[PDB]
Order: structure tokens, then C-alpha cells, then sequence
């Protein structure tokens, strides 16, 4: 792509530049670019195509909420306006599923096959549950929510085995994990269960950790109760 | 419901 | 151009739409296509059309000098990183450039000159010179500069002969072209002035108002009085 | 500086 004649490290260097100018598009495009160099990705290089595409996506998801909530309202004592509502929320739909589309094309091709280490594994199960996810929200179905389940579930079990319960990409997951339980699936007692029992192992643990990685961890473990809060 | 930064 | 196939009302309709969704660059798009029908607009629709460039302009302004403070910081014991920050400052500048090309596009083709009334004549000459301001915030424009400056003259005596000096189209543009004064033209006494007999003249008006008008006033004396606080 | 709204 437009990309292809960029060296590898420009990409990169151009990505944080572009992060520190909230420009969320260009980020995502210099990553995508540097995954498709075809080299295994470092941490740093990994959060940065994270950071990139979850502002991208996430500017969608807000927008679509805000377009279906409208449509939603239309089709109620509502005069009729015509085509343009569900239109212009399926021109922001298809771009949004065009975003996962591409994510989930990186992953699979091929980040996930030649990820062996925990962290790394973990790290792309997660984004391939969290595209499926965000694909769900707006799919009138099941088959998309089965892949995200699926990608979630091998993600966890990873990291179960692999990693200490304070891990912040184990706590991550099984953050977003219920957020799929609660949200997606129609699962608020399993979404309820993993939030508490993720929460209260990674309690345990937090005596064994520096206060850096305390501070890391304890910033996600409130993220947990807060949804326990709203939850329950 | 948060989801992970 | 692609919006070409789109009824005028459906565009305008969408234009609200994408604002409601906080989706700039679509509702400049539509609006774009709207000014393309040929038709003149209204004043919700020259407001709509204003709205939807300023936040496009506004997010890449504000890119660019992010990306120009690092780059002038790099050019001070700095290491040497390269050409990359140069180039991707480039790059959103060029981009930053286009889209005031296209604003001054559609002014000059045709909104401008079939613009008789003083409301739209006087709004669009102001949005004349707000581009060419931006294109004068990157060039290193002496031409540019000038462009700005007449464009606002000749908006700022249409105003003054057409329009009570409380009218809000009145008070942004002496307002704006206070800043190009104080920001582009290197006259900070000039905008002082312009600022100060402004505001003076707006708030001798003020009795004339009802309570909507006097709000809508009123805000906008705020504004020149947060500049004059900032200059003396 | 501030500009108009
Ligand atoms: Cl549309
Ligand atoms: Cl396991
Ligand atoms: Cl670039
Ligand atoms: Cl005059
Ligand atoms: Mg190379
Ligand atoms: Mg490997
Ligand atoms: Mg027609
Ligand atoms: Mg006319």
C-alpha cells in the first residue's frame, strides 16, 4: 500500500508523532503500515497499533451510538423524514466494520501465527476479541459473537496459565472479556462473576509487585469495581 | 460499562 | 463531485446529522456538495457550512503546531532524527492547505459575488479572510497576508454602513480580523484599537435589544474583551 | 487570542 515505500522505523516514529498530534487516522495508517513490513512487533510497537485503532474505532462507535439512537427515535408519533437517517448511519456503520475488517486482516495475516510469547499472544487474542466485539455491536449476529467469545476464551486460558493475576494485558482482558459477557452475550452474572473473582485474585497478588506495577495494575483493577458498582 | 484503555 | 446523486435538502439534512455526531470532515463533505447545487444559502445553512470547515481547519491547526514545535525544537544540541518530522509536518500542511483551497473555492465559485444581501456578503467576505489567515499562519505570504487583509476590509465596510454595531456577523468579524492584526499582521496597537472601539460601540447599542439578541451580543464582546485582557 | 465562534 501507500506505506510500502516507508522505512520500518519512520513508520514508527511518524506513529508517536502523529499520537502526539491526536491524529488518530494517520497513526493507525503509519502502523498498519509497519505491520505489514512483515516483522514481529515489540511491546511499545504493539500498544502504539492499539492506542491507534481504538481512537479510530472508538470515534465510530460514539458516532454510530448517536446516529442509531436517532434512527431509533424516527421510528416511533415520529414524522417520517425519509431515507437519510438510516443512510447516513449505514455509511458510518460500514466504514466502522471496514476498521475491524482491517484490524482483524492484520492479525490474521499474520501477527497471531507467528506471536509465541504470552505477552504478545494474549495482547492480539484480546484486539481479535475486541474487533469481533465491536463488529457485534452493530450486527443484526451470532457467528460474530461466537468469534469474539472464541478469541477471548484463548486469550484467557493463555493467560491463566502463563501470567500473574496483576498482569495489566490479563487484567485488561478480563475487563474487556466482561464487558462482552455484560453487553454482548446477555451474561450479566457471568460478567459479574469474572469481574470479582479477576479483581480479588489480583488483590492477592499486588504484595509481590514494585510500586510502578502496583500503580499499573490497581489503575485497571478500579476500572473492575467501577463496573462491579454499576453492575450490581 | 468501561472497557480497557 | 460525489455528492452529486444527493438531493440539496438531504444533504443539509445530513450535514445535521454528522454535526449531532461530531463528524466534522462528513459534514463538510455535505455541505460542500449542498454550495455545489448552485443555490444560494440561507442563514442556517451558511452557519451550517462554517461550523463544519472551522472544526476540520481547527483540528488540523492544531496538528500542525504541535508538529512545528517539535520540529523547531529539533532544530536547536538536539540529535538528529531524520527528515521524518519535517515530512509528516509537510504532510498535514499540505493537507491543512487544501482544505482552505477548497473553502476559497467555494467563495470564489460562486457564493461571493451572487451574495447581495449584507448578512451573507459580509459572512462570506469574513470566511474569505479566516482562510486566507490559516494559509498565512504556514507560509513562509506576503501576498497571502494581503489577501486576508482586503477580504476583511471590504467585509469590515459593508458591516460598518449595513449593520448595527451589536450585530453578531459584525462583532466576529472585527473580532477576527483583530486577530489577524495581533497574530499574522504584526500591528498588536491596530488590534488593540479595533478590539477596544468595537467593543465600546457594540455595549452603547445594547439598550436597543431584546434579551436573545443582548445574549448573542453580549457573548461575543466577551470574547474581545478576553483578547484586550491578554494584549494590554 | 481567541476568534469567533
Ligand atoms: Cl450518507
Ligand atoms: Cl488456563
Ligand atoms: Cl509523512
Ligand atoms: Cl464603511
Ligand atoms: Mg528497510
Ligand atoms: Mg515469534
Ligand atoms: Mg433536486
Ligand atoms: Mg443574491
Amino acid at each position: 500500500g501507500a506505506m510500502g515505500s516507508m522505512e520500518r522505523a519512520s513508520l514508527i516514529q511518524k506513529a508517536k508523532l502523529a499520537e502526539q498530534a491526536e491524529r488518530y487516522e494517520d497513526m493507525a495508517a503509519f502502523m498498519k503500515g509497519a505491520v505489514e513490513k512483515g516483522e514481529e512487533l515489540s511491546c511499545e510497537e504493539r500498544n502504539l497499533l492499539s492506542v491507534a485503532y481504538k481512537n479510530v474505532v472508538g470515534g465510530q462507535r460514539a458516532a454510530w451510538r448517536v446516529l442509531s439512537s436517532i434512527e431509533q427515535k424516527s421510528n416511533e408519533g415520529s414524522e417520517e423524514k425519509g431515507p437519510e437517517v438510516r443512510e447516513y448511519r449505514e455509511k458510518v456503520e460500514t466504514e466502522l466494520q471496514g476498521v475491524c475488517d482491517t484490524v482483524l486482516g492484520l492479525l490474521d495475516s499474520h501477527l497471531i501465527k507467528e506471536a509465541g510469547d504470552a505477552e504478545s499472544r494474549v495482547f492480539y487474542l484480546k484486539m481479535k476479541g475486541d474487533y469481533y466485539r465491536y463488529l457485534a455491536e452493530v450486527a443484526t449476529k451470532k457467528r460474530i459473537i461466537d468469534s469474539a467469545r472464541s478469541a477471548y476464551q484463548e486469550a484467557m486460558d493463555i493467560s491463566k496459565k502463563e501470567m500473574p493475576p496483576t498482569n495489566p494485558i490479563r487484567l485488561g482482558l478480563a475487563l474487556n472479556f466482561s464487558v462482552f459477557h455484560y453487553e454482548i452475550a446477555n451474561s450479566p452474572e457471568e460478567a459479574i462473576s469474572l469481574a470479582k473473582t479477576t479483581f480479588d485474585e489480583a488483590m492477592a497478588d499486588l504484595h509481590t509487585l514494585s510500586e510502578d506495577s502496583y500503580k499499573d495494575s490497581t489503575l485497571i483493577m478500579q476500572l473492575l469495581r467501577d463496573n462491579l458498582t454499576l453492575w450490581t | 460499562s468501561r472497557s480497557s484503555p
